[PDB]
């Protein structure tokens, strides 16, 4: 069953986490699909996002460390989506 | 010595007793010290004159058994040539001598450390006696240096950027992106330019053509100037000396790329915060 | 003779061609759609114009006449299709030259030559060519159809693979059933 | 003198104008050097600047019609410069 | 098989091996100058040679996971290659 609702490979950990605890893995595994691993950032960027102004450094893996500042968040527009204007190892970027 | 014509020419060796030379490259177009312009090969010099400076290079080389890349400089005058000082390194400008005679510069550098023979498979260096040039090639340094202000380095936020490219154009990538704030701490280079064809004129016209063709706001630069020496006729004349900045008045002298679609911009922003 | 240069296409060609008309001094000319408002290739030239606020994503560089409209204000000299859209276009072409516009490509009647299916097939065979072997036109009988297997031999591709000759039978009704 | 100024070329109409207003024609020469040529921007765009989110065309050349949009401004910085964030042309523009 | 009366998508490569600009050509041939004269300067058809090989890619939205189908939406991060023997033409793509 868990190789359907994966990719294919599922490994003997995950087949005795779920029947543990079914819902809180099938819970894990999507958020897993949404923001990565999750558990490698730092715990104050974890709890409460980022401070306007600020930078923060994310070891995302061995030697990639990437650098995130967050310049400034939008209004809301109509659909109640704002515009989170990043800047990421230099570079510029946009997040809705 | 008097009205001459600086001239490198690159030597590459290997870790087993075997040197080549990629020919030379002209940085004669120069302002103060530093090369702002450096041309591969030479179009004012005689297939005699660069033979003869190229074997002395292959000389001093092979004499000292030199290893891995490397530039050996000389000062022309005439038919007279000199010897000035050896760089035992990459120089900035070994991408047109990439770009005119085919072998990957910074690449055989590596497999040589690796130990790699110069004529062996992997790096498949052509005997010297097939080693050639074909075309022109030209490296502009786009740079932060204000031409109207003794080349003072401008440091500040790109807020635009623009790179061109297609058929005779290479860039090298350096500081230069959107966003990219310019620290006064290293050479405020932002993006090696290097154009080719099959004639040094058709290079120029291309070189041009790029060099318009770029866009960086928010920060001053260099191109303006660079346009200058490009078009020249005392540049495409083929020779040229030490002496050609200082000889050249008309170089300096830059009409000011107004800036139309950032002044528009910076206005409606003046009025929108501050009424 | 080329002082002003129009590109009726969008895109990479367009900044394709521009770089190589500024690289004779030549002056460009760009145009653009209600959809390509936003395109990256419309000030990689020097002026850049509206084919229409009335028209669509794909009309915009399919108007001829409209197209013609902003060469002619435009005046400018010769006018560069590309490819994909206008670039073979012997109408485009032909309107072109009428307006002293210089089409950039081949001479009115090589368009034709080489425009259909056909036509282009035959100016090969009378160069002396190698050309596949095919029926005259379309066919809608068994009886020349086993005419051109026992002529061409196999394999033999029917359209609008045969190799073993008991299947051209089955197939030639097959495909004569889904094009009808 | 008013060649110099400017450092080029100079109509009569400069001239006159300079003779009956200095002190002011010449200060009209600092703003066309500042911002350009203002007289081409619609009267609302040149009395109240732009809103957050509004789309904006100037034609400020022969087939040069500049679309410019207004995404948002930031809190201002240390100093006391906002930064703006663009739309020129369907490429992104930021500036203080 | 066919002929088309127009320059090509993957002409790129055909200039980087011969060393001839076919879209510069094209424009000199409307101007009428002669094949072998001074502009269009073009080596005899013996003296027309090729040095290596080379590789063209359209990078395109198609998704190759999805029948091809032509991805849309807005591109959010951009970066290009460059340096020893690579050739850009830009297109559809940039930052935003
Ligand atoms: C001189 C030139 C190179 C621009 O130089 P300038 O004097 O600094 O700029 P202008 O005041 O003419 O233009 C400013 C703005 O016009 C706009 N613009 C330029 N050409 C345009 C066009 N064809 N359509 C719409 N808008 C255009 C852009 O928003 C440009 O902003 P940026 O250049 O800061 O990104 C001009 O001839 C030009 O059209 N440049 C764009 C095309 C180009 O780069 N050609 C080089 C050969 S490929």
């Amino acid at each position: 069953l868990l190789e359907e609702e994966q990719q294919g490979p599922v490994t003997e950990q995950d087949i005795i986490s779920y029947v543990l605890y079914p819902k809180v893995y099938e819970q894990y595994i999507q958020t897993r699909n949404q923001y990565g691993n999750l558990s490698l950032l730092d715990t104050p960027t974890f709890f409460f996002g980022m401070r306007n102004g600020e930078t923060v450094e994310i070891e995302i893996d061995k030697g990639k460390r990437l650098i995130i500042k967050l310049e400034t968040i939008s209004e809301p527009d109509e659909n109640g989506n704002r515009t989170i204007y990043y800047a990421m190892n230099g570079q510029a970027r946009r997040i809705y | 010595i008097d009205n001459p014509k600086h001239i490198e020419v690159q030597v590459i060796g290997d870790e087993h007793g075997n040197i080549v030379h990629l020919f030379e490259r002209d940085c004669s177009v120069q302002r103060r010290h530093q090369k702002v312009v450096e041309v591969a090969p030479s179009v004012g010099l005689s297939p005699t004159l660069r033979q003869r400076i190229c074997d002395a290079a292959i000389q001093l080389m092979e004499n000292i058994k030199y290893v891995n890349a490397g530039t050996v400089e000389f000062l022309v005058s005439g038919d007279e040539f000199f010897f000035i000082e050896v760089n035992p390194r990459v120089q900035v400008e070994h991408t047109i001598t990439e770009m005119v005679t085919g072998i990957d510069i910074v690449k055989t550098q590596i497999l040589v450390a690796a130990g790699a023979d110069l004529f062996g498979e992997e790096i498949n260096m052509p005997q010297q006696k097939d080693i050639t040039t074909l075309g022109y090639a030209i490296q502009c340094r786009i740079t932060t240096e204000d031409p109207l202000n003794d080349f003072m380095p401008d440091t500040g936020t790109i807020i635009a950027y623009r790179s061109s490219g297609g058929f005779g154009v290479r860039l090298d990538a350096g500081d230069g992106f959107q966003g990219a704030e310019i620290s006064p701490y290293y050479d405020s280079l932002l993006v090696k330019l290097s154009t080719h064809a099959i004639s040094f004129k058709q290079a120029e016209e291309k070189m041009v053509r790029s060099l318009r063709e770029m866009r960086i706001r928010g920060v001053k630069t260099n191109i303006p100037f660079l346009i200058n020496v490009m078009k020249n006729k005392k540049f495409t004349s083929g020779d040229y000396t030490t002496k050609f900045i200082e000889e050249t008045p008309e170089l300096f002298d830059i009409q000011p790329s107004l800036d139309r679609g950032t002044k528009t911009l910076e206005y409606i922003g003046n009025v929108t915060i501050n009424g | 003779q080329i002082k002003k240069l129009l590109v009726a296409n969008r895109g990479e060609i367009a900044i394709r061609i521009f770089a190589a008309a500024a690289e004779l001094d030549i002056s460009t000319v760009a145009i653009y759609s209600n959809e390509d408002k936003s395109s990256l290739h419309r000030y990689k030239a020097d002026e850049s114009y509206l084919v229409g606020s009335d028209l669509g994503p794909a009309e915009s560089y399919l108007n001829i006449e409209r197209i013609i409209d902003v060469a002619k204000q435009a005046n400018v000299d010769a006018i560069h299709p590309g490819y994909g859209f206008l670039s073979e276009n012997e109408q485009f072409a032909r309107r072109c030259a009428e307006e002293g516009i210089k089409f950039i490509g081949p001479h009115l009647e090589h368009l034709d030559m080489f425009g259909d299916k056909v036509k282009a097939r035959t100016t090969a065979i009378k160069a002396d060519l190698p050309v596949i072997p095919g029926t005259d036109g379309p066919i809608k009988s068994y009886e020349l159809a086993k005419e051109f297997a026992e002529e061409a031999g196999f394999p033999l591709m029917i359209k609008a693979i045969v190799r073993e000759e008991s299947e051209l039978e089955d197939a030639f009704h097959r495909a004569k059933s889904e094009a009808e």
